[PDB]
C-alpha cells in the first residue's frame, strides 16, 4: 500500500482460544518444538460415588 | 381527487443535436457566457440569464441543457443556444429536440412516520436514516422515483412527461393516506 | 418439532405419541416404555416451499422409564437444547 | 394453546410460542424447565 | 496463571520488522480475568460453574 | 410386495421385535408376512471436489473470514457470509471494480448477516477496518443492495443501546471515577430506555443519525441519579471520564430535549411552582418519569383522535405561509428570439485579443 498497514486489521484471537481448548478436551499434545507427542493425558472425572 | 394540490415542477432536462461538429475552443474564446477546459473535458459549458439555464455542448454536436422549469422554456432555451452557435459562424440548426427529465415536489400539510411505510412496502421503501434522511420508494407505474420525508414532502424525479408526475403523485396519495 | 398426531377415529394421539404433549416434547412425571418417541424432531430434506422428513428421537431399552425433569436452553448460534432425566 | 415453562431460580411462568431465543421475563437466565403432566399414573405399592 | 505467564510473555516482549528502523510492536503487561459467557450481542455476564 | 400377501396395499414401513427389521404395510394388519433384514456400516475409523478458484478471489474470501474472527461471533456468521460474497461474485462490474471497492463490499456481506440474525451493529465500527469512508462505502452498499434486492431488517432502536450502553466505565471503582461517578448500571438502562421511547413518539428519532440520541439520553439520566453530585459536570468531561468520543448533535438532542422536558414540566402545579429552568429541570426527571403518558397528553395541541404542538422540528419553526396552490402554468415557447440578447453573449474582437493576451 502507499500507506502504513494497521495490525488491527489482522491482529486475531481465535488461535489461542482454539490450541488451549482443543488441547484438554482431546487429550493429546504434540509440543512439535519440544518434539514430543504424548496422549492419555486427560480423563473425565469418574462420578461413581 | 387530491387534497387540493398538485405538484410543481423543479427542474428540466433536455437534449438537441446541432446537426454539425464544432470548435470547442473558437466557441470559448468568442462566447462571453461560456467555460471551457480542453485538458480535462470534451464540451463546453454555458448559460443564459433567461430561462435561467445551463447548456453542454461537445465537440460531437450534441447538447445537454438543465436549469428549465418547463419543457416550453427548455425548447426555448435551446433555440437561444442554437443561436449563439449560429453567430459564432458554425452551420448549427435546431434538430429532434428532446425533453429528458425533470422534477417535481409537492406538501402534503401533515406529518409522515416514515418507519411505518417501510414496514409495509419493504419492495419500494429504503430507509437508512444514519444515511440519508429522506425515505428512498422505487415507484413501477409510472417509472418514477420518489422521495418522502417526515414534514410531508414529496419529491418526484424520473419522468419523461409531466403526467407522469402527477400520475405518480395520486398513486401515492391513497398510500400515503393510510 | 410437530405436535402428536391425532387419530380422526380416537380424538387421542397414536400409540407411538401416546407420552408427546402439545409443544412436541414428553411430559415430566410420565411413564415411557420400548421404541416410544420422546421428541419428534424434523429435518430440511430440501438442504418450492421447504419439504420435511420424520427423524425422532426415540426410547430404546429393556424396562420401563419414569421422567424426572425435562430442560431446554440454548446456545447463543440459535441451536436449541434440550435434555431429559429417566429414572428406574 | 400457549405453553407454559417455568424458569430457573425464579419460577416465574415464563409463556414462550414463538421461535424467539430462550430468553426469562426479568431474570438473564436461560434455563427452563417443563411443567408436570395433569394425567395421573397409577403406582404399585410393593 | 499468576507469575509465569508473566515470564514468558517477558520472554518475547517485542516483535521486529522486515524494514523501516525503529519500527516494533511490544507487550508490556498481561492479564486473565474472570470468569463470564459470550452473548449474541457482543455483551458479557459471569457463570457459575 | 408392496402389495398385502394377495391384496391392495401400497406402503411400505419397518417393524422389528429383537434387532431384525420387517416391512410394515396396511391394508390389513399385516408386515406383508415378508420382511427383510438390513446390512450395515459402522465398526470403521460436506463435499471435497473444491475448485482452484480465482486467486484474487480466494484472497477476498480470507479477508472475509478474518473480518469476521474479529468481533469472534458464531461461527455460521462466517460460512454464509462466504455463501453471499460468492453469491456477489457473479457480476462483471463487481469483477472489474477495483480492490478498494472490493475491500468495502467484504464488510456489507458481513452487515447484512449481523443484520439477519438482528445483531446489533453500526456502520463506522465496520468500517473501522478498512481504510473506507462514509460517501465511498456508503453508496457502493446501496449498489449491491438494490442489486441484489434482498431483503434486510433496518437496525431496530433497543438493540444497540445494550452493547453501547454496556460499553462505559462507571460501573466500578477507578482512579479516573470515584465512587460518586459510580452508578449501577441497571437502573442507568431502564432511564435510558424511559427516555428513548419518549424520543421516537416526538419524532426525535425518525431521519436522524440514531447514535447521538443515546449518548444524550445516558448523559443525563447519569446526572440525574445523582443530580447534587453531577450538575456540575458537562458533556465532554463526562465521556473523557469513559474514554468515549461524543457526538456534535449531542448538543443539538440534549437542547432539544430539555426544551421537551420543561414543556413536560409546566403540565404538572406542584412542579410548576418551582419555575423549573435548565439548571433545575434535570433533577425532577425521577418526579416527570412516573407521569410522563398522562404529562404529553397534557400537554400536545394535537388533542384529535388521529398547547404545545407535538410535531417534529422540521415545521415545529413553521412555515412562512402554509405551502399555497403552486403556480402550474405554461408559455409560448414559439416566439421570435431577441438577436440583441444573443450578440451580447460574444466578445468583441478586441475582447477576444485581450483575452488571448491574458492566456
Ligand atoms: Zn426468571
Ligand atoms: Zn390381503
Amino acid at each position: 500500500r502507499a500507506a502504513q498497514f494497521d495490525v488491527v486489521k489482522h491482529m486475531r484471537q481465535d488461535q489461542i482460544t482454539n490450541g488451549m481448548v482443543n488441547a484438554i478436551s482431546t487429550g493429546n499434545w504434540s509440543l512439535k518444538r519440544f518434539k514430543m507427542d504424548r496422549q492419555g493425558v486427560t480423563q473425565v472425572l469418574s462420578r461413581l460415588s | 381527487g387530491p387534497s387540493g394540490i398538485v405538484p410543481q415542477l423543479q427542474n428540466i432536462v433536455s437534449t438537441v443535436n446541432l446537426g454539425c461538429k464544432l470548435d470547442l475552443k473558437t466557441i470559448a474564446l468568442r462566447a462571453r457566457n461560456a467555460e471551457y477546459n480542453p485538458k480535462r473535458f470534451a464540451a463546453v459549458i454555458m448559460r443564459i440569464r433567461e430561462p435561467r439555464t445551463t447548456a453542454l455542448i461537445f465537440s460531437s454536436g450534441k447538447m445537454v441543457c438543465t436549469g428549465a422549469k418547463s419543457e416550453e422554456q427548455s425548447r426555448l432555451a435551446a433555440r437561444k443556444y442554437a443561436r449563439v452557435v449560429q453567430k459564432l459562424g458554425f452551420p448549427a440548426k435546431f434538430l429532434d429536440f428532446k425533453i429528458q427529465n425533470m422534477v417535481g415536489s409537492c406538501d402534503v400539510k401533515f406529518p409522515i412516520r416514515l418507519e411505518g411505510l417501510v414496514l409495509t412496502h419493504q419492495q419500494f421503501s429504503s430507509y437508512e436514516p444514519e444515511l440519508f434522511p429522506g425515505l428512498i420508494y422505487r415507484m413501477i407505474k409510472p417509472r418514477i422515483v420518489l422521495l418522502i420525508f417526515v414534514s410531508g414532502k414529496v419529491v418526484l424525479t424520473g419522468a419523461k412527461v409531466r403526467a407522469e408526475i402527477y400520475e405518480a403523485f395520486e398513486n401515492i396519495y391513497p398510500i400515503l393516506k393510510g | 418439532v410437530m405436535g402428536p398426531m391425532l387419530d380422526a377415529a380416537t380424538r387421542k394421539p397414536i400409540w407411538r405419541h401416546e407420552i408427546l404433549d402439545a409443544d412436541g416434547i414428553c411430559s415430566p412425571g410420565e411413564k415411557v416404555e420400548n421404541k416410544q418417541v420422546l421428541v419428534n424432531k424434523s429435518m430440511p430434506t430440501v438442504t418450492q416451499q421447504p419439504q420435511y422428513k420424520d427423524v425422532p428421537i426415540t426410547y430404546k431399552g429393556a424396562t420401563d422409564s419414569y421422567i424426572e425433569k425435562v430442560m431446554i436452553s440454548s446456545n447463543a448460534e440459535d441451536a436449541f437444547l434440550i435434555k431429559m432425566l429417566l429414572r428406574q | 394453546q400457549p405453553m407454559i415453562y417455568i424458569c430457573g431460580e425464579c419460577h416465574t411462568e415464563n409463556e414462550i410460542k414463538s421461535r424467539d431465543p430462550i430468553r426469562c421475563r426479568e431474570c438473564g437466565y436461560r434455563i427452563m424447565y417443563k411443567k408436570r403432566t395433569k394425567r395421573l399414573v397409577v403406582f404399585d405399592a410393593r | 496463571i499468576n507469575v509465569e505467564i508473566k515470564k514468558i510473555m517477558k520472554a518475547n516482549e517485542k516483535v521486529t520488522s522486515d524494514a523501516d528502523p525503529m519500527w516494533y510492536l511490544k507487550y508490556l503487561n498481561i492479564y486473565v480475568g474472570l470468569p463470564d459467557v459470550e452473548e449474541s450481542f457482543n455483551v458479557t455476564r459471569p457463570v457459575s460453574p | 410386495r408392496g402389495r398385502c400377501p394377495d391384496c391392495g396395499s401400497t406402503e411400505l414401513v419397518e417393524d422389528s421385535h429383537y434387532s431384525q427389521s420387517q416391512l410394515v404395510c396396511s391394508d390389513c394388519g399385516c408386515v406383508v408376512t415378508e420382511g427383510v433384514l438390513t446390512t450395515t456400516f459402522s465398526d470403521e475409523g460436506s463435499t471435497g471436489e473444491n475448485e482452484q478458484v480465482s486467486r484474487s478471489q480466494q484472497r477476498g474470501l480470507r479477508r472475509v473470514r478474518d473480518l469476521c474472527r474479529v468481533l469472534q461471533l458464531p461461527p455460521t456468521f462466517e460460512d454464509t457470509a462466504v455463501a453471499y460474497y460468492q453469491q456477489a461474485y457473479r457480476h462483471s462490474g463487481i469483477r472489474a471494480a477495483r480492490l478498494q471497492k472490493k475491500e468495502v463490499l467484504v464488510g456489507c456481506c458481513v452487515l447484512i448477516t449481523c443484520r439477519q440474525h438482528n445483531w446489533p451493529l453500526t456502520m463506522g465500527a465496520i468500517c473501522t477496518l478498512l481504510y473506507a469512508d462514509l460517501d465511498v462505502f456508503s453508496s457502493t452498499y446501496m449498489q449491491i443492495v438494490k442489486l441484489l434486492g434482498l431483503d434486510v431488517p433496518s437496525l431496530c432502536l433497543a438493540e444497540l443501546v445494550k452493547t453501547y450502553c454496556s460499553s462505559f466505565k462507571l460501573f466500578q471503582a477507578s482512579p479516573s471515577v470515584p465512587a460518586k461517578y459510580v452508578e449501577d448500571k441497571e437502573k442507568m438502562l431502564s432511564r435510558t430506555m424511559q427516555l428513548v421511547e419518549l424520543a421516537n413518539e416526538t419524532w426525535l428519532v425518525t431521519g436522524r443519525h440514531p447514535l447521538p440520541v443515546i449518548t444524550a439520553a445516558t448523559f443525563l439520566a447519569w446526572q440525574s441519579l445523582q443530580p447534587a453530585d453531577r450538575l456540575s459536570c458537562s458533556l465532554a468531561r463526562f465521556c473523557k471520564l469513559a474514554n468515549v468520543d461524543l457526538p456534535y448533535p449531542a448538543s443539538s438532542r440534549l437542547q432539544e430535549l430539555l426544551a421537551v422536558l420543561l414543556r413536560m414540566a409546566e403540565q404538572l402545579a406542584w412542579l410548576r411552582v418551582l419555575r423549573l429552568d435548565k439548571r433545575s429541570v434535570v433533577k425532577h426527571i425521577g418526579d416527570l418519569l412516573q407521569h410522563r403518558q398522562s404529562l404529553v397528553r397534557s400537554a400536545f395541541r394535537d388533542g384529535t383522535a388521529e398547547p404545545a404542538l407535538l410535531l417534529p422540528p422540521c415545521m415545529l419553526k413553521s412555515p412562512k405561509r402554509i405551502c399555497p396552490v403552486p403556480p402550474v402554468s405554461t408559455v409560448t415557447g414559439d416566439e421570435n428570439i431577441s438577436d440583441s440578447e444573443i450578440e451580447q453573449y460574444l466578445r468583441t474582437p478586441q475582447e477576444v485579443r485581450d483575452f488571448q493576451r491574458a492566456q
